[PDB]
């Protein structure tokens, strides 16, 4: 089964962001320089390619549905483009501080953003952009949103913290607080997405990634391995297998019935920040962003 | 003043 493949990887300024396209063979990078890229990872050609800003964009997604790609950088402000006419949508200060996170509701016309302002904001795109919610209590960086894709009326935000505050939309306090025992916060979290399990993920500077269910609250299992900051950690949508990445250089791959390493990756571009998955497991492709590019990898 | 995170 496990049989990886260098699909595409090109030298870049420093990955933030990254993210897939649903239905084009497209992967999306944000960088630390400002500059945004589009790039068709089956040709090695780009689609397009912004110079968005001078400072960094630390978050950016596909809006598939309306052909858009929506970002957020270092500079307070929420960019979004037409990837097809490169016709920039809006363009508005989202918060007073760095923008760390942004999530995509898979139906509904909302964006979240999570901030070092110590909040998360709902933007809907039906309204203007409108502000339509701030959710405080978190009392450091925010630096991750999600959906829960089996229930995204609530979302789980990741913070330096060390909590993971889980909300419903339209609610202004947590339906709960986790206490992950992550005493250098948490840096990412990600639900797992099929309904047998009520699983979310969480990583950390303190070299640990952590799974928790949900509905007890259990810390289920301890991922250790990683000798630096862990960046991110994730669940596949198809293969049994979690995907994790560091300021150590590595990605990991990780069994996910038995938590034990499957695999560590030497991508040799330095530190890796980000992570996608194709949506579908399209060739089971997965991409991560690093200090000095990114790669495009087929799982099998 | 950023106190961390700032790579």
């Amino acid at each position: 089964k496990l049989d990886i493949k260098k699909t595409f990887s090109n030298r870049s300024d420093r990955v933030k962001g990254i993210d897939f396209h649903p239905t084009e063979p497209w992967v999306l990078t944000t960088l630390y320089s400002g500059r945004v890229e589009i790039w068709n990872y089956e040709t090695q050609v780009e689609v397009r390619s912004i110079q968005v800003t001078e400072t960094p964009v630390r978050a950016g997604k596909f809006i598939a549905r309306k052909n858009w790609i929506i970002v957020g950088s270092d500079d307070f402000r929420i960019r979004v483009f037409n990837y097809n006419t490169g016709e920039k949508v809006v363009d508005f200060e989202a918060h007073p501080d760095y923008i760390r996170s942004i999530a995509v509701h898979p139906t509904k016309p909302y964006v979240l953003s999570g901030s070092d302002d110590l909040t998360v904001k709902l933007w809907n795109w039906e309204n203007n952009w409108a502000l339509e919610q701030t959710f405080e209590g978190h009392e450091h960086f925010v630096m991750c949103v999600a959906f829960n894709p089996k229930d995204p009326s609530t979302f789980a935000s990741g913070c330096l913290d060390r909590t993971v505050k889980v909300w419903s939309l339209g609610q202004s306090t947590p339906n709960f607080t986790l206490t992950t025992g992550q005493e250098r916060g948490v840096n990412y979290v990600d639900y797992y997405p099929l309904p047998d399990k009520p699983y979310m993920i969480t990583a950390s500077d303190d070299l640990t990634i952590k799974i928790w269910d949900y509905q007890t609250k259990s810390c289920v299992a301890t991922l250790e391995g990683h000798m630096s900051n862990v960046s991110f950690a994730v669940f596949h949508p198809t293969l049994p297998i979690i995907i994790s990445g560091s300021e150590d250089g590595t990605l990991k791959i990780w069994n996910s019935s038995t938590y034990k390493v499957e695999k560590t990756l030497n991508v040799g571009l330095e530190r890796s920040w980000c992570i996608a998955t194709h949506p579908t497991g399209r060739k089971n492709y997965i991409a991560s962003g690093f200090d000095n590019g990114f790669t495009v990898l087929s799982l099998g | 003043i950023k106190t961390s995170h700032d790579d």
